[PDB]
RNA sequence: AGGGUGAAAAGAACCCCCAUCGGGGAGUGAAAUAGAACAUGAAACCGUAAGCUCUCAAGCAGUGGGAGGGGGAACCCUGACCGCGUGCCUGUUGAAGAAUGAGCCGGCGACUCAUAGGCAGUGGCUUGGUUAAGGGAACCCACCGGAGCCGUAGCGA
RNA sequence: GGCCAGUGAGACGAUGGGGGAUAAGCUUCAUCGUCGAGAGGGAAACAGCCCGGAUCACCAGCUAAGGCCCCUAAAUGACC
RNA sequence: CGGUAGGGGAGCGUUCCGUGUUAGGGAGAAACGCGUGCGUGAGCCGCGUUGGACGAAGCGGAAGCGAGAAUGUCGGCUUG
């Protein structure tokens, strides 16, 4: 399997970088279940990997206690690519590409292009 | 060592009649 | 700048099927395939002009056989004294063909040629 | 003049004959330096 | 296809030389179920005990996951195959080394229960082709 | 002492037949002993 | 077109007989084993067995010429060494007559797996008569003026 | 294109076991071609290859292309450009009213190659912009559609004579 | 020396044979006769099943003729019997050779490149032909670069 | 003449010879044949003897050297 | 129009490049086979399968370019 271990600088494994965000509202851009709104919850930023809640349908078998009792099965969610995510918001719902501003103040955040809303949104 | 081969160009006929054959029977 | 080949594959599977029907290590084991091959395209040569000179053979006795049938000294022999004599362009060994066939044919051809 | 179109003229480039690939090409086996002697053998040779 | 009228039961590599449990599988060939067990359980043949415990194995696995019976089944193929072969190195005398292998057999058996649509006489009746199919599930010697 | 030239698949064949039906011959005889080993009168196997 | 080949001959094969009282041995058994073979057949053929079962009776009284009759010797060898069997033909003809013609004409046609298959085909009998009238058969044609 | 000789590699040259007495072929190194472990005969190694052809000769293999391209449907020409922001839209647009635009490789060229022009020119792959400085056999040889100015068209002339 | 399940372990819940080795269902997956000694999978080699056939045989084992039979209903399988046929390479005046070599299968493995002289084919130029080093907005290169070489006069130490 | 090869101990048969023992399938030279480098038929088998020279196809015919009782083709054909 | 050593002529094929991110291709690229289809031949067209991703033809170019012989050599397998 060391093909596909984490790369590493010099004891470090390269973090690539993901235009999307934790608690970002995507929309699954073209595979498979294409067209299906979602909530990312947890994004795995070496491989660009990124679950979104309640869409991707895994099976799993799981042997629960150490007499074989139990076992019963799981239903995980597992991973979807990030180029396959474009974002949301539900006034303008439809989905875009990102952007950025420099704001009246310092910061400088997100800027759906295709309208005017703001993807970072407040801070929390 | 030679390979080679040969196509002899033949015709195939057929035969639709026989005749005058009367003349000087010799059959008995 | 590696060149590497796949063409014996093909140039040794075509052998691997002409050598079929080969009975022993004759029709497996490749390095013999060959040798094998070579030599059955020899016998097929062989067993072609030969078989040329064997059928006459065969027709001279067969033809031989129903002339000496007359009971008095005929043979292969004497029936073409007789046979060119009277000009009979050639039936070719081939009324040794009819003498199996029609065999009152050819006890009318004897006939004739007797004359 | 296309790329493709272009040719070149007959018996302007003879192909190198390869020595030693098949008794067919007949360069095959000795390669016509015959059996034994100083000039079958590899290397400088005699001088001339 | 066999059409569910065959178990295949598939073997590890069980550690022992091909051509010996060889001996004992030809010996079970075409036998029913019950004569091969009584024997395999008193055969005086080490590769006799992982054949055994495969057979029984295929019956009782041809009891509750198809559902057959065990007096009308038979042995139909049961064949052996070769498989993963190990090497060992022995030494012996004046510096000389040799391989000693160390084989295993790959077994497959494929028993068969008895289904019959069953047919009273020899006449055919060209009728019912579509059905006809259906009909001959299995024949032997058939023509046209 | 040794062998000149490996023996055929042909031959070899025809020997191993022989050594597996040595076991062939050698069944039945077991099978002789199970089915009167099926309970019954007999003086063996306390 | 294609010659005609030999198909499927069983019995109905003619049987002849030869009375060998004086007849002599070599020229007979040349003209025994031309009709073993089937060379007075338009249908010969000699990969097939087109042959004719004969019959060969008084085989105690074949004649040879000259002094043969004590020259000629019969030799079987055995295997080993020192099995030469030097055996003149008067002692055959006194002894085990059968075999002097059964020699005569296994020379004659042609040994092979064919040949020793039609081997079969000579039946041979040193009394006076012959106990086969299978196809009641007929005397056998002698084309030799010298016998 | 580089690879090692029976001499590089890093195998030893100890003869790996003496000449008679082993009833075993003759190896002499476990370094040689044969085995393989290394060692290419007669393997390619860096050649530099060149040509060298006759300038009065390639000359005219240029005003062979050329001359054979033009006048049957292959030589559209113009005369300038004048291109301000270079933009890539106004000139493909440029060549759509023009010539043959399909974006079928159309070479195409000019004098003293205006750098609004270059700098709008790259974005399409098909057409390529040439200066007598960077002209070559094989682009003006599609016969296909390639463009011409004037002061290609009397440079040209001036360079090649009948 | 040892690389390549799958797009995602979703790597096999549950059941039965069961020393928990290994299996058959069920389930996942598009597919797991892709199930973890898993991606295409050749040949040698080991089996299995069906078609025809060998136990008075004789043969570098094939070939031409083809009896008898089986196949889908004139072509392909097998072959009764006849005839002809003294392996292949190296190498020799001369080998089937009882001279060499090879266990079989699959791969790897041999007149190559650099520069120069000579000759031929092809092309460019010519009352001359050519440039080399070097430059050229990289490297290739349009253009430049005539120094140099070859053809122009021989004989003679 | 140009550009380029291979070859450099041949073998036997016929003839004229040397050496040998007018011994060798010996050796050595001169003039030719076959083999070498060449198949096919006769010679039982059988490079160097005889006829003969293989582009291929033909389930056509005439012959050469040699042959016609059987194994194998063709008269166990004529007369001295 | 036999042909070894050997010389000359005409060709096929394989990996890669120019024409190309070509024509064609998840209704499916190559290894196995039916076609005595086709060729003097090296080989080429078609034809199929669980898998299944690339890649012709034509006119050209280059070669780590064509294997049963090295008591070759690496791996897998046998015989005894």
């Amino acid at each position: 399997r060391w093909e596909r271990k984490d790369c590493k600088p010099n004891s470090l494994p390269k973090l690539h970088k993901r235009h999307v965000k934790v608690g970002d509202t995507v929309k699954v851009i073209s595979g498979g279940e294409k067209g299906k709104i979602g909530e990312i919850s947890k994004i795995h930023k070496h491989n660009s990997t990124v679950i979104i809640k309640d869409l991707n349908f895994k099976t799993k078998h799981v042997k629960s206690k150490e007499e074989g009792e139990q076992g019963q099965i799981i239903k995980i969610e597992a991973a979807i690519h990030s180029s396959n995510v474009m974002l949301i918001l539900k006034e303008q719902e439809v989905a875009d590409r990102v952007g950025h501003k420099i704001l009246e103040d310092v910061r400088k955040v997100r800027y759906l292009i295709k309208t005017g809303e703001i993807v970072d949104t407040p801070d929390r | 060592r030679r390979n080679i081969g040969h196509r002899q160009p033949i015709t195939r006929i057929k035969i639709t009649g026989i005749t005058g054959y009367e003349d000087y029977p010799a059959s008995t | 700048r590696v060149k590497r080949g796949y063409i014996a594959r093909r140039r040794r599977k075509k052998i691997r099927f002409f050598a079929s029907s080969f009975r022993g290590a004759h029709s497996r084991l490749t390095r013999t395939i060959a040798q094998q091959k070579i030599r059955a395209l020899v016998s097929a040569h062989r067993d072609r002009d030969r078989q040329k000179r064997d059928f006459r053979r065969l027709w001279i006795t067969r033809i031989n056989a129903a002339i000496r049938e007359r009971g008095v000294y005929y043979n292969y022999s004497k029936f073409i004294h007789d046979l060119y004599k009277r000009q009979l362009l050639l039936n070719r060994k081939i009324l040794a063909q009819i003498a199996i066939l029609n065999p009152n044919c050819i006890y009318m051809i004897y006939n004739e040629i007797i004359k | 003049f296309r790329l493709d179109n272009l040719g070149p003229q007959p018996g302007s480039r003879k192909k190198g004959k390869r020595k030693g690939r098949g008794h067919a090409a007949g360069q095959g086996g000795s390669c016509g330096f015959g059996m034994r002697g100083q000039k079958s053998r590899s290397g400088p040779g005699i001088m001339r | 296809p066999g059409k569910c009228d065959e178990i295949t039961t598939r073997g590890y590599s069980i550690s022992m030389s091909v051509d010996k449990a060889r001996r004992v599988i030809d010996q079970i060939r075409g036998r029913s179920y019950a004569e091969t067990l009584m024997i395999l359980e008193l055969m005086p043949y080490r590769a006799c005990y992982p054949i055994f415990k495969l057979i029984y194995s295929a019956a009782a696995n041809a009891s509750h996951n198809k559902q057959f019976n065990k007096a009308n089944l038979i042995i139909s193929k049961a064949e052996v195959n070769k498989g993963i072969t190990l090497k060992k190195v022995k030494p012996r005398a004046r510096g000389r080394s040799y391989m000693i292998k160390r084989p295993t057999c790959h077994i497959t058996i494929v028993l068969r229960d008895i289904t019959h649509f069953d047919s009273y006489d020899k006449f055919l009746e060209s009728l019912t082709p579509k059905k006809l199919i259906a009909l001959l599930g299995l024949m032997s010697t058939g023509r046209r | 002492a040794v062998p000149k030239k490996r023996t055929s698949i042909y031959k070899k064949r025809i020997r191993k037949n022989i050594w597996k039906k040595k076991g062939y011959w050698a069944a039945l005889k077991a099978f002789s002993l199970a089915k009167s080993l099926s309970t019954g009168n007999s003086k063996s196997f306390f | 077109w294609y010659p005609k080949s030999a198909d499927h001959v069983p019995t109905d094969k003619k049987w002849y007989v030869v009375d060998a009282t004086d007849l002599i041995l070599g020229r007979m058994a040349s003209t025994i084993a031309i009709h073993i073979r089937g060379k007075n057949l338009a249908s010969y053929t000699p990969s097939v067995d087109m042959g004719a079962f004969v019959i060969v009776v008084n085989a105690d009284k074949v004649a040879v010429s000259g002094k043969k009759r004590t020259q000629k010797l019969y030799r079987r060898h055995s295997g080993r060494p020192g099995g030469l069997k030097e055996e003149t033909f008067d002692q055959l003809q006194k002894r085990i007559p059968e075999r002097i013609i059964e020699h005569a004409v296994r020379g004659m046609l042609p040994k092979g797996r064919l040949g020793r298959y039609l081997f079969n085909h000579l039946k041979v009998y040193k009394g006076a008569e012959h106990p086969h009238q299978a196809q009641q058969p007929i005397d056998l044609p002698l084309r030799d003026k010298r016998i | 294109a580089s690879t090692l000789t029976r001499a590089e590699v890093r195998g030893g040259g100890r003869k790996p076991y003496p000449q008679k007495k082993t009833g075993r072929a003759r190896r002499g190194s476990q370094g040689s071609p044969l085995r393989p472990g290394g060692g290419v005969i007669f393997g390619p190694k860096p050649r530099d290859w060149t040509i060298k052809m006759n300038k009065k000769e390639r000359r005219l293999a240029l005003s062979t292309a050329i001359a054979s391209a033009v006048g049957n449907s292959f030589v559209v020409e113009e005369f300038a450009e004048n291109f301000e922001k270079p933009k890539t839209k106004d000139f493909i647009a440029a060549m759509q009213r023009w010539g043959l635009d399909p974006a079928e490789k159309s070479l195409f060229f000019l004098m003293d190659l205006v750098e609004n022009v270059e700098k709008s020119g790259r974005n399409i792959r098909t057409l390529k912009l040439l200066t007598p400085r960077s002209l070559n056999l094989f682009d003006v040889l599609n016969a296909e559609k390639l463009v011409f100015t004037e002061g290609t068209i009397q440079y040209l002339n001036q360079r090649y004579g009948v």
